């Protein structure tokens, strides 16, 4: 019913316009609003469009900074936000209300768009080894100062699958994403089983391979 | 046999053009209150009031006539059915009237507005409609008291299908006043900002 | 026009819950709620007052005495765990608002500490002439925890970026820590904690320089 538009990652002071394709009904017969929730945040009305009348309206807060629009032949709604800042990081749905005539509320999502308002700029993450010390032991791999999300991490090409964790990203001061992951293993394979973390951070084009060996005792 | 069968089976259908009718409504409802705020054009307050008064109304009316057209059925499946036919019949008679109020309360909204921002060819099918409906309402006032007079006491079976016209003809004309408003504030909005 | 619900509900499973959502003058018909999961889009439960959409389970029921709509769940399922909001539009000027969102917590999962292992700089990121700690959290509930460093028995407020817990897999929750440090700052202190305080209890990993 509702699909939006992909992830997007813009520098503060640019525009963002998220699209809302709307298939299986009438559009003309459609009701829509514009809603965000900031990362942990709660959810805040940004707007609304009827379609067979074409003109939006808006929450004061959002004023004169966003423009709604509808497409009859696309079957889509926009949501255009301007001079981007770093409070603006949220994921935006559209929403469906009026599907019945007496349901106020709204009855189809989308599937939301992330959008990341940050003046940092792509780079491939450093990859260091936790080396696994003093019958279970871990150790991991520190994937370091990169951006944007997301990177992913497999093990041994992805033959290790059994106690892998892969924590999520802190968002440094920097503006730039450290992660970690971390295997745990027999204690008892240290010196034998060899354990390659294998790192992906696609936006940059990076595959970095790393081998974690044990400390040594000397 | 399949004369009253095919009654209920039109109410049925009757039933669903206005609630489709009212989903449009609603959107014209909504789009007037969108614009008086945009454009700030005391007397809003009472319209506002009115307008939330018979839109509870109709959805009363709605759902009273979903339960009565299941009955309805329910004693075909299985007197009673003509007294359901004939009380369903009032229950649509009623929810085209109170649509009608809703109905010329938009209309007013639009012409405040539009006496803030050709039209007399609107306002000429405007009047043309509402007279028309207006006569309509009337006749099938006149024949649910006729049938519900006789129901006490055919006639009956006569004026139960004649009611049956009325309430379409109704519903058609007001499916035309509809769209003039729905004109009316599409014409309003490209105006703005 | 504010719509305040309470930061959050707490229930038995078997037990009802109910989430009230307080606001001026909630017409009847305009309060509707939702239903939302951790990465997840909002889900209509209730809208009017009292009713409910197409596949939306019994136990889930609504009312509105203008004052105040509320959310009851009867029989609250593992499943019903989720943050829930409430909606409306004023009356005049059709904004809609959104109540601030409950989270509804389903008792019964026994209370877990942490699993914690911190780990020290490697070799390579000291040669690349940077230091940092790394503390991961693991295996506990209920979700919240505090992380504290510290360096010799003195706390360490400086360079530490920590997140916010998440939901793993099993409903148990994950966190890390992270101390930033120069080589020289490293290399010049006996030892490094990560110290981790849940429900009241405080579980300490400690480091020490090559």
């Amino acid at each position: 019913q509702l699909v939006q538009s992909g992830a997007e990652v813009k520098k503060p002071g640019s525009s963002v316009k998220v699209s809302c394709k709307a298939s299986g009904g009438t559009f003309n017969s459609y009701a829509f609003s514009w809603v965000r929730q900031a990362p942990g945040q709660g959810l805040e009305w940004m707007g609304s469009i009827i379609p067979l009348f074409g003109f939006v309206v808006y929450a004061q807060k959002f004023q004169g900074r966003v423009t709604i629009t509808a497409d009859e032949s696309t079957s889509t709604a926009y949501m255009e936000l301007s001079s981007l800042r770093s409070e603006d990081t949220a994921v935006y749905y559209c929403a469906r209300y009026f599907d019945t005539y007496n349901n106020y509320g709204f009855a189809n999502w989308g599937q939301g768009t992330l959008v990341t308002v940050s003046s940092a700029s792509t780079k491939g993450p450093s990859v260091f080894p936790l080396a696994p010390s003093s019958g279970t032991a871990a150790l991991g791999c520190l994937v370091k100062d990169y951006f944007p999300e997301p990177v992913t991490v497999s093990w041994n090409s992805g033959a290790l699958t059994s106690g892998v964790h892969t924590f999520p990203a802190v968002l440094q001061s920097s503006g730039l994403y450290s992660l970690s992951s971390v295997v745990t293993v027999p204690s008892s394979s240290l010196g034998t089983q060899t354990y390659i973390c294998n790192v992906n951070h696609k936006p940059s084009n990076t595959k970095v391979d790393k081998k974690v060996e044990p400390k040594s005792e000397f | 046999m399949q004369l009253l069968s095919g009654i209920v089976q039109q109410q049925n259908n009757l039933l669903r053009a206005i609630e489709a009718q009212q989903h449009l409504l609603q959107l014209t409802v909504w789009g007037i209150k969108q614009l008086q705020a945009r454009i700030l054009a005391t007397t809003w307050m009472e319209w506002d009031r009115e307008i939330n008064n018979y839109t509870s109304l109709i959805h009363s009316l709605i759902e009273e006539s979903q339960n009565q057209q299941e009955k309805n059925e329910q004693e075909l499946l299985e007197g009673q059915l003509l007294s359901g036919i004939v009380q369903q019949q009032n229950n649509l008679l009623r929810a085209i009237e109170a649509q009608q109020h809703l109905l010329q309360l938009t209309v007013w909204g639009i012409k405040q507005l539009q006496a803030r921002i050709t039209w007399m060819e609107w306002d000429r099918e405007i009047n043309n409609y509402t007279s028309l409906i207006h006569s309509l309402i009337e006749e099938s006032q006149n024949q649910q008291e006729k049938n519900e007079q006789e129901l006490l006491e055919g006639q009956l079976l006569s004026g139960i299908v004649q009611q049956q016209n009325n309430l379409l003809r109704a519903i058609e004309a007001q499916q035309h006043l509809l769209q003039l408003t729905v004109w009316g504030i599409k014409q309003l909005q490209a105006r703005i900002l | 026009i504010e719509l305040t619900q309470p930061p959050s509900v707490s229930v038995v499973p078997g037990q009802t819950a109910r989430i009230s959502c307080s606001g001026d003058n909630i017409p009847y018909e305009y309060a509707s709620w939702y239903q939302q999961k951790p990465g997840q889009a909002p889900v209509l439960v209730i809208y009017g007052d009292n009713n409910r959409p197409s596949g939306i389970p019994e136990r889930f029921s609504g009312s509105n005495s203008g004052n105040t709509a509320t959310l009851t769940i009867s029989g609250t399922q593992a499943e019903d765990e989720a943050d829930y909001y409430c909606a409306s539009w004023d009356s005049m000027t059709v904004d809609g608002v959104f109540g601030g969102g409950t989270k509804l917590t389903v008792l019964g999962q026994p209370k877990a500490a942490p699993s914690v292992t911190l780990f020290p700089p490697s070799s390579e990121e000291l040669q690349a002439n940077k230091a940092t700690l790394v503390c991961l959290i693991s295996d506990f509930y209920p979700g919240a925890v505090t992380v504290a460093w510290k360096a010799d028995s003195s706390p360490v407020k400086a360079g530490v970026e920590t997140t916010t817990p998440s939901k793993q897999s099993n409903n148990k929750y994950a966190a890390s820590s992270y101390l930033s440090l120069t080589p020289e700052q490293w290399k010049s202190h006996r030892s490094y904690s990560c110290q981790v305080t849940h429900e009241g209890s405080t579980v300490e990993k400690t480091v020490a320089p090559t």
